[PDB]
């Protein structure tokens, strides 16, 4: 999973 | 109080308890412009469970992209929430995550999956009432959806959620 | 909107998402007296579902009688309603459903069952709120019932629906 | 079934 | 009606109808004293079921002990509560009860369980709104738990009853 | 089970 910005 | 009261009879309308959820997003046109224009990035989906005193946990959704895909892209994310039972349970949160944008013709839905990193803010403990998303920047291209096809239909579409169990 | 949220509430108290609904319909006497005179000919039952994200229904009931058992039976009807996810559902509706007046003796049940008339109105699609009702006009003789028997206890009855779930 | 009247 | 909506609110959002339930008691501190005053002597769990329409339960905890735990123990009971179905339920209750105080180290919880007494007012079918508490005068010594141990953190402890569906 | 006082 990649994190929101 | 009287509409604060409305809003936890309509979270608890929505919840679920067993990993899955089914979300409806109506108005889609209308969401979709105030995204594309700034004024609301994004939205935050109601909350649901992995069991009945388990994680609780939500959905974040950008119509027009986060990040990578800012723009471009739909971009679709999961959120661990700090949840009643916290104390009870195992951390860092570690069940695979399994994300579908609906094809309501049945054909060919989006689909995309993850196991949690462990090393990951997102996924300790909440401390906070929720914990940064994190999911999939480039989950489905504006072109893809919106536009034509059959994902949105009457003006909403259906995003949906899976937490697999093993190991709860 | 104060009673607006009361009836909400009431309405998700009494769901249910395993295709089983008991209903009670207590102060029997009155009601039976209101259909009788004409006044409230009907009644509609809280609403229930299939699964979490399935079809919505209720049922009607009409204490004095309806059509072919107008004034002489118990007339109870199945109701398909427009449920927020009917765009994901298969159409017409197409479950066995069991009807059910509970013996509160549990010596002798009433019971019957039907396979949807997939090309009556009654099964499609929703287009407003509710189709029309569809069911056993002579479910009960008023005698069985309401007079003796254990069907009214304590001036109240049970209703019971099962929808067959084979295929969902 | 039988539709109501 | 405006709280007493609010009431109706927090009850469904507790239930549970499967015969397990966990009871966060929050604000233990405070409400550990006020016992010990002797202000508020005991304390209500909200009501969950053995099935969607099945018995009606609640517990009743004492934080400085009832009867012969009274000043020494933490008391914990069982209550059978009047419910909207018990027409169609059979009686006496005779399921048995297991009722546990949760480590939150998970290593060492409090337990006990009993099998019902038949003849006891408690387990007949409710004439009032509940039957007299039922359980464990003894349940836990007010030493082992409050103090320190890892039953209370965060100044809350968990209570867990689970209903055997034996029969049901 | 014993019943509370």
């Amino acid at each position: 999973p990649i994190q929101e910005e | 109080a009287m509409a604060d009261l409305e809003q936890k009879v309509l979270e608890m309308e929505a919840s679920t308890y067993d990993g899955v959820f089914i979300w409806k997003i109506s108005d889609f046109p209308r969401k979709r412009q105030e995204a594309v224009a700034g004024r609301i990035p994004a939205i935050f989906s109601p909350a649901f469970y992995t069991s009945r005193y388990g994680y609780k946990m939500c959905l974040r959704i950008y119509l027009n992209g986060d990040g990578t895909g800012r723009g471009t892209h739909l971009s679709l994310f999961f959120v661990v929430m700090k949840g009643p039972n916290d104390a009870l349970l195992r951390w860092p949160f570690n069940q695979k995550v399994t994300l579908m944008l609906l094809d309501q013709n049945n054909r060919e839905h989006v689909i995309d999956a993850f196991r949690p990193d462990v090393t990951s803010s997102s996924f300790q403990r909440p401390v906070n009432d929720m914990n940064i998303a994190s999911g999939c920047p480039l989950f489905c291209p504006v072109s893809k959806m919106e536009a034509k096809n059959s994902y949105v239909r009457d003006d909403a579409i259906f995003i949906k959620a899976i937490v697999d169990l093993t190991g709860l």
